[PDB]
Parts: structure tokens; sequence; C-alpha cells
RNA sequence: ACGGGGAAUCAGGGUUCGAUUCCGGAGAGGGAGCCUGAGAAACGGCUACCACAUCCAAGGAAGGCAGCAGGCGCGCAAAUU
RNA sequence: UUAAAGUUGCUGCAGUUAAAAAGCUCGUAGUUGGAUCUCUCUCGGCCGAAGCGUUUACUUUGAAAAAAUUAGAGUGUUCAAAGCAGGCCGCCUGGAUACCGCAGCUAGGAAUAAUGGAAUAGGACCGCGGUUCUAUUUUGUUG
């Protein structure tokens, strides 16, 4: 290739998008933006494929160009815009607010929130540095550059951002005993309390996380997102509450449902 | 069987189960070592000292009496020689076979036996150089060998 | 016997490599001399032009005349002998005709009484010999 | 000068040698302050680098190179070309049809610093990955351990 | 020369029981031999045995009860993972109702069923049925 | 001989195939050199040479289907301008 | 072209007479190699943070491993190959899971197999002394 690529094939698209084989040869290639190509949900696959407000890709454009969808408080008319983890989608015409939160199976969930909860979001801390004339600067997982933060905030922490002003209202440090969600790997979508962190200098750290039912797993430190302080999350949680059911337990829980029906 | 021969003989020594000195032998360890020093100064190898002691003084084993071996005793006193005795006797035989071989050029069989002897010499030299008994630069010279003997 | 160590894989693999060349099927397939000597060049069928009609006398104890044809191959100019299979099927072939020729069943070996013949005729002038023999099609005019 | 055997004056770029202080400083002693760093992955800087006077820019402790990547180990095979050595790595490769192994080796050229003196070709050396230092050199010696015949 | 003394131990026991003998002498003794013999004995295949001290590699006298069909060694000591044990026991054992493969694992010298109970692999020493 | 993901066969081990719609590489008749641009040594860009080949008032001008159809050729062997 | 072919044989073939052990011995690389040996010093509020135990091979575990394909769960395409849909009278519900050599990373085990740890004692552990460089606490601060 002599330059950057502009297409995406449907079998090469991220599996959690849940795209079928026989609709087309191509998939929406996400625009460049705050979230990565393989860790985002474009607006077309959310308005058309998940919410079914539109039947074709031309109808998504007609909804978008009417300026109905706000991503974290700003109107986006791009139909392949890379929305991602912890983002807030607001449709004012129907009065709906959604937050992009992984479910236990590793896929983005349709998680509706209240108008009050849509006024803030939680952001991980990626980089801290000092810029010209000694001004501290943050860089988050949302590609947000926030200057003059508290000196107690360090890398791998979580901050709360008010979407109207874009300023930090509170923060949670990274330490054992704090709630977290896994945002990658094989435990994606799982919620649990940090119990240990083993350090491997010159390589990747490992964090051990225990569920509410007593199941323990481990992840790389880059795949951990601190949610709340202690056992209490700072955001509303999806239906599964982060607990991964086994296939036998899931089978029994599904079979018990149809017996209830009658 | 034999290294360089097709023989398969079985003759050897059989140590008794008793590791203990018998009561009729009244020689103390220090007196046993004194004979070792005495016979070491008459040009006797450790294996010669052992047979002399066995045949004359009733000393079946010195490891059983003094709790040490003859070569270790000699080395502790400083009476061990430069080359080990087994390698010394192999080089002596190589010089004798090679000395017979200039007056006898048509002796094709001594020429075979000398090859076997020098192969055995090289085997022992390799073993001793791995053990840091001989310096790493030691090398057996077929012509300079008489200087070692 | 054979070596049986844990660090013997190189010995085992090299010995197998060397000893596979003593298998004549393997050598014939993998050496390349049997591919250059094959008139078809690795193909199952080939087309050619008829030069002459020949008759090959059968090997003993059989006594007959197998009716063949001499054919020059179009793609390389090589010359072969091809047997005309059924009863009276030589009467359908004429000189300077273009014929389709196939192997004769044994992968480059002669078959039966017919000595030194490895090929057989399938089609004459784009008409199969079976259709001509059973009276389904006739020679073009 | 032993330290100045090349056509260009050899110095540590971080160090300034022309601080005109006082006549007494000239009278007292002329010993340059030396730049040494802590190449750190649990490794320790040898004291022959803090007290030495050699000038070499591809040394890890007193030069401009960074150690990141892979940490490996090998046996010194040859010390012939200037200031770099050749080491050998021996490993077993698994052939799964026969369920067995075979011995293979790799020859790897590494840079040897003057802070590692009295090193012979029999001994184990730890090496760390760095940037390309020449056509076929990417590793640098980080620790020297004597061989079986240790004195 | 004598390599794999356990092979000689197991070939001597097999050859004597073909002749209908009641006792066999094994030399030299070794602790791998003793552990293998104990594994065979706890399953009822040989019976009580006894070690003779020689101030050397001792020897063993083993009583034979006529219940042994075969006891053999596998050379070399192949590494066996817990997922590759079924193939080995299909290849080596005469039935799924009797016979044992003897392995050495970090938990000790055992048979293929105790290894499955303890969830561990190892290196294959031999077999008996 | 483009490399993998993979395909056929198959008690267990194994043998053979993978030009081919997904990922990576390479090329645009053969070599070479460039301009523009964030990105090309680009060929549905330019400049030469080598091999072919087009119109001509003989002065000159213009070329690149291993893109979709289609034609010739080659073949045992492959579809609608 | 695969099986048949235990006629390429690692599993698993043959070499007295059917094809076949070098005339014989030495010898480097390669391959193989006899017994033997039963976790803790500082810190943060009885535990963790930090050192390794000689080093490995081996075994179990963990995370990291594109989708499609393959194995496999659910689902009357009218059945099936398929597909990822669908079900109830606006609601309910899926789009699982397994496998993914070798090499690299991680944490338990210590049988089997290599490897080292004191023999000019330049040995371990304890208290004792001397030579040199040197810590920048203390003289409310500054020399």
């Amino acid at each position: 290739a002599r330059g950057p690529k502009k297409h995406l094939k449907r079998v090469a698209a991220p599996k959690h998008w849940m795209l079928d084989k026989l609709t087309g040869v191509f998939a929406p290639r996400p625009s460049t933006g705050p979230h990565k190509l393989r860790e985002c949900l474009p607006l077309i696959i959310f308005l058309r494929n998940r919410l079914k407000y539109a039947l074709t890709g031309d109808e998504v454009k007609k909804i978008c160009m009417q300026r109905f969808i706000k991503i974290d408080g700003k109107v986006r008319t791009d139909i392949t815009y890379p929305a991602g983890f912890m983002d807030v989608i607001s449709i004012d015409k129907t009065g709906e607010n959604f937050r992009l939160i992984y479910d236990t199976k590793g896929r983005f969930a349709v998680h509706r929130i209240t108008p009050e909860e849509a006024k803030y979001k939680l952001c991980k801390v990626r980089k801290i540095f000092v810029g010209t004339k000694g001004i501290p600067h943050l860089v988050t997982h949302d590609a947000r550059t926030i200057r003059y933060p508290d000196p107690l905030i360090k890398v791998n922490d979580t901050i709360q951002i008010d979407l109207e002003t874009g300023k930090i209202t509170d923060f949670i440090k990274f330490d054992t005993g704090n709630l977290c969600m896994v945002t990658g790997g094989a435990n994606l979508g799982r919620i649990g309390v940090i119990t240990n962190r083993e350090r491997h200098p010159g390589s990747f750290d490992v964090v051990h996380v225990k569920d509410a039912n007593g199941n323990s797993f481990a992840t790389r430190l880059s795949n951990i997102f601190v949610i709340g302080k202690g056992n209490k999350p700072w955001i509303s949680l999806p239906r599964g509450k982060g607990i991964r059911l086994t296939i036998a337990e899931e089978r029994d829980k599904r079979l018990a449902a149809k017996q209830s029906s009658g | 069987g034999r290294m360089h021969a097709p023989g398969k003989g079985l003759s050897q020594s059989a140590l008794p189960y008793r590791r203990s000195v018998p009561t009729w032998l009244k020689l103390t360890s220090d007196d046993v070592k004194e004979q070792i020093y005495k016979l070491a100064k008459k040009g006797l190898t450790p294996s010669q000292i052992g047979v002399i002691l066995r045949d004359s003084h009733g000393v079946a084993q010195v490891r059983f009496v003094t709790g040490n071996k003859i070569l270790r005793i000699l080395k502790s006193k400083g009476l061990a020689p430069d080359l080990p005795e087994d390698l010394y006797h192999l080089i002596k035989k190589a010089v004798a076979v090679r000395k017979h071989l200039e007056r006898n050029r048509k002796d094709k069989d001594a020429k075979f036996r000398l090859i076997l002897i020098e192969s055995r010499i090289h085997r022992l030299a390799r073993y001793y150089k791995t053990k840091r008994v001989l310096p790493p630069n030691w090398k057996y010279e077929s012509s300079t060998a008489s200087a070692l003997v | 016997g054979k070596c049986r160590g844990l660090r013997t894989a190189r010995k085992l693999r090299s010995h197998r490599r060397d000893q596979k060349w003593h298998d004549k099927q393997y050598k014939k397939a993998h050496l390349g001399t049997a591919l250059k000597a094959n008139p078809f060049g690795g193909a199952s069928h080939a087309k050619g032009i008829v030069l002459e009609k020949v008759g090959v006398e059968a090997k003993q104890p059989n006594s007959a005349i197998r009716k063949c044809v001499r054919v020059q191959l179009i793609k390389n100019g090589k010359k072969i002998t091809a047997f005309v299979p059924n009863d009276g099927c030589l009467n359908f072939i004429e000189e300077n005709d273009e014929v389709l020729v196939a192997g004769f069943g044994r992968k480059g070996h002669a078959v039966g009484d017919i000595p030194g013949v490895r090929f057989k005729v399938v089609k004459v002038a784009n008409v199969s010999l079976l259709a001509l023999y059973k009276g389904k099609k006739e020679r073009p005019r | 000068a032993d330290i100045q055997t090349e056509r260009a004056y050899q110095k540590q770029p971080t160090i300034f040698q022309n601080k005109k202080r006082v006549l007494l400083g000239e009278t007292g002693k002329e010993k340059l302050p030396r730049y040494y760093k802590n190449i750190g992955l649990g490794f320790k800087t040898p004291k022959e680098a803090i007290e030495g006077t050699y000038i070499d820019k591809k040394c890890p402790f007193t030069g401009n190179v960074s150690i990141r990547g892979r940490i490996l180990s090998g046996v010194v095979t040859k010390m012939k070309m200037q200031r770099t050595i050749v080491i050998r790595r021996d490993y077993l490769h698994y052939i799964r049809k026969y369920n067995r192994f075979e011995k293979r080796h790799k020859n790897m050229s590494v840079h040897l610093s003057p802070c590692f003196r009295d090193v012979q070709i029999g001994d184990i050396v730890t090496v760390g990955e760095c940037r390309p230092l020449s056509k076929t050199v990417r590793f640098n010696v980080l620790k020297v351990t004597k061989a079986a015949g240790t004195k | 020369v004598r390599m794999n003394v356990l092979a000689d131990a197991l070939k001597s026991i097999n050859n004597a029981e073909k002749r209908g003998k009641r006792q066999v002498l094994i030399r030299p003794c070794s602790k791998v031999i003793v552990r293998f013999l104990t594994v065979m004995m706890k399953h009822g295949y040989i019976g009580e045995f006894e070690i003779i001290d020689d101030h050397r590699a001792g020897k063993i006298v083993v009583n034979l009860t006529g219940r042994l069909n075969k006891c053999g060694v596998i050379s070399p000591r192949f590494d066996v993972q817990l997922k590759d044990l079924e193939k080995w026991q299909n290849n080596l054992l005469p039935s799924r109702q009797f016979g044992f493969i003897v392995l050495t694992t970090s938990a000790g010298i055992m048979d293929h069923e105790e290894a499955r109970r303890k969830h561990t692999g190892g290196k294959i020493l031999g077999f008996f049925f």
C-alpha cells in the first residue's frame, strides 16, 4: 500500500459488532477519533443494527443530518463516528440517554440511563506531563487533554468529567479494594474488586480481581478500569451486573424461564 | 570387557563387608602413615606401597585404618609426583615400544600396539585435563615423551 | 538396531530422507527425468495429427493384429502410437486428421498383448469414437 | 596518551572539562568528573566504570545507549575484533513426528565494555537488547559470570 | 555397557515368571526399581520382597505369585501430558479393565490413575499387566 | 516455490495440497529516473533507453486490459462487448 | 493425489539361505551413559511490600493469542445443505462455548535428567583491632 486504507471488509470487522455474513461485502470503517478502530461502536451500527430506528444506511444519514444525536453533549453528523467505552448518547427528540457499557459476553449493551446520569462520565488517566511554563497536563482514554489537575491524580486512576464544562469533579485512585471493569482481553465485561497487583518491571503488570460470587481472575494492568471506590460503582450497571455465568448455569436459567411462561 | 582387547575376564579383588580394622592389628593411624612416608622416599608408587604394607605389616586397607587414601596422604605431605602413576606407566611403555621400533622397521605388529598405547595415553590425558590435574596446554609428544620419563 | 535417543530427531529425519530415494515411485515422481520423458508433459489428454495407420502384432500366446495409429503431438512435436479401441473403429480415422489421445490405463505402462503402446484414441475431428461406433454422430463434411 | 589514541579528542559529552575555577584547583589535582548512569533492571554498575577513564559511547553504564527489549544469556566463544565479542547460544528444537529433539546453535555478536575486564572465552554472559550499534550488533553485555573452572 | 538398570530389573522378572519360578534375584538394586516394585506389589502382582545390602548397589529377592502377564520398560522416558495419556494407554494396555502404566511425576512414582486423580503429568517409566 | 488462516485423506501416528474472494508481500511489457503531494520511485502521472505497435499531406503526433465486458493466440482445460 | 502400504516402519519393517553386516581395528564430531544425599532479614495496619533457593529441562496453572472454516449450544429454512435468526398477546430473547503445535511471558510441584557449591583452604559463622576514601545529621542561620 502507498498510503492509509479507507475500507473495511465484513469478516475483518470486530466480532462484537455482530455483523452477519450475507448483508454485504463491506463494513463501516470507523472514522479517526477518540477511540480505537477495534474497540469502538460506530453510530450507524448503533442507530440501525441495535436500536432499529433505521432500516438502511441512508436512513441513518437522514437522522444524523437533522442534528438529533449528541455524543457527550455535542452534535455529531458523521455516521461512522467512533463512539466507545463510557460515552453518553442523547436523543432529545425521543428523550433517550444511553451509556456504552460492556456486557458479560464482551459486547456493548443497550444501557439506558436517566437525564441526570448523562451529565458526567468516568475517564481513565493515560498520560501526565508538564508543559511550557510548568503547567501540568493530563491525557485520558477519551483523548481529552485537561490542564491544571490535582497533583494527587496519577496514571491508571479514574476521574469524573462534567460533560458541559469538561472539568474534573472527583477522582478515584488505583488501589486494592476498589471496584473495576475489564475493558479488554478474555475477561472483557467483567466487574470485580482488585485484590492484588504483581509488578514485572520492563514488561506488563498483572492485576487480580475477585467477583461478588467469589470467582477470581487476572488481567493485564492496561485492561483495568476503576469504576467505584470499594464495592459501590460510580455508574449504573447493566443487567448482568458483571457476573459471568457458566454455560450450564445459563442453560438452567434459560430453561427455568419457559416453564414460568404459561 | 577389555578396552583394546576382545577379552572378557572377571578376575579382581573382593573387599569384605567388614569396614573395620581387626583386633590383632595394633598399628595406630600415625604409625601407619609413618611407613607410608618412609616407603614413599624409596621411589615407591602408591600401589607398590599398598602391596608392601599388605604383604608385610598386616594392613589390608589404609582407608580402613587411617580414614584416607595413600595418594591423598602423599599429596598432603607433598610427596606426590608430577604425573599420575597410571599415566606415567603408559608413557614409559610407549617409549619402550617406540625404541624397539627403530631397530625393527619390518615389525608391523609393534606399530599396531604403539597406536593402541598412544590412544590410551590420549584418553587418560583428556580425563586428567578435564579434572585440572594436568595443565590445559599439556600435550603428549611422541618424540619428547622421554623427557617426561 | 535403530537409535532410540531423545536427541535423535536429526538422525531419524536425515536417514528417512536418504532412504526415500530408494523407493522407485518416490524417485520417479520427485526426480524430474520421468516428467521430461513423458510426451504428454503431465497432462491427461493431448491433441495430435495422424501421420500413418499402423498394425501391431500381438505378443504370444495371442495371435492377432491390434490396429493402432501413428500421431504427432501438436504442443511439442513428439510422435506416439495410439490404439484404436473397438471393432472397426479404424475405418472412422483418416490421415491428416486431428485426434484426441489419452493414457491407456497403467500410468505409462503397456497394457495387455499390445507391445509398447501407452495411448488410446478418444475423439476424431471433435467427435467421440463411442458416438461414431454406436451411430449417434457422423463425421463432419 | 593512552586515553587519546584516536584522531579526535575523546570525552564524555555530558562532562565539561574547562571550568576555570582557581589557581589552587590547577595545583590540587586534575581528575575529571565522570558521567555514569544506572542501567537498571536489578543489574548493578561495575565499579570499574565509576573509577575508570576509558571513553566509549556504546557502553551501557558510561555511554549513550538504552537497554530495552530482551534479556538473554550465552557463552563467550571468540574475543578477536576490537571491543566486541562473539558468543554462542545452544538450544533444543522439537521435531514432533519423532517426538524428539535436536541440538541447534546461534552465534551472536555483542559489544564488550572496558568496565568488564579479566574475561576469558569460557564464561556465561548476560546480554541486554539495545538499538542497532553496527550492521550485526544489537545486544550489549550486562553481567559476566565465570565458567566452571572458577579460580 | 549396563545402561537403564531398571530395564534389566524388569526383563529378569518377566523371564523368570515365564519359567514358573517362585523367586527372582535382581541386581543391582536402585530406588527407582524399589518404587516400581512397590507400585506393582500394592496392586497384587508380585508380593513381598527383600533388599540385600552389599556396601554397594545391593540386590533384591522378589517372590512371584504367577499373576503377571507382562512387565516392561519404555525407553526413552518420554514426557507425557495429561491430555496425551489416553493414547499411551490405548497403545500399551491390553484392556480398559486391567493393566497399569507407571509414570514418575513431581508427586512421586505412580500409575496412570493416581496421576489422573492428582491432575498431573510426568515421564513414562513403564507398564505392567 | 508468493507466505499464512486453511483443504483432501485418516483407528492412533502420518501423507499430500494451499494461483484462488480473509491478513501480509510484490508487480503493472523489461530496466532506470523523477515531479506533485502528508503519503508514490505512482504507471487509467511524466522523462529517457530496450521490444512491440498506431495515424500521417513524410514535416510531425500519440502508446500500455496481470480493471469490467469482448477479441486473437496458446492449449486437455474456463461464461454477457 | 490419500487410504489400502506394518511395500519408508517414531508408533512399526527387514539384513544365515529370499534384496541386504563395511576385510579388520583405531579414532574426532554426533548419539548414549552404573550405586549414592529426608525460605527469610527491614518497613505499612497476627499479614502484605523486598531479597533469592545454583541454573535449567519437565509438569500443572494463568493471560495473550482477527474473523471466516472445523468441533459444538440454541433455533420446525415446510425437511435438509444453509442462515443467524426469532418468540408472546407493544413486550420477551439470542447472536454461546471448546480447540488455536513451536517459540516468548506468568505462578505452584520437585520424582526423573543435566549443573554448581570447602582439599596450595584465597572455607563458613562470630565477635575484635588497624590503612584509605567517604555520610553531610549536630553547634537558632551563614563561614
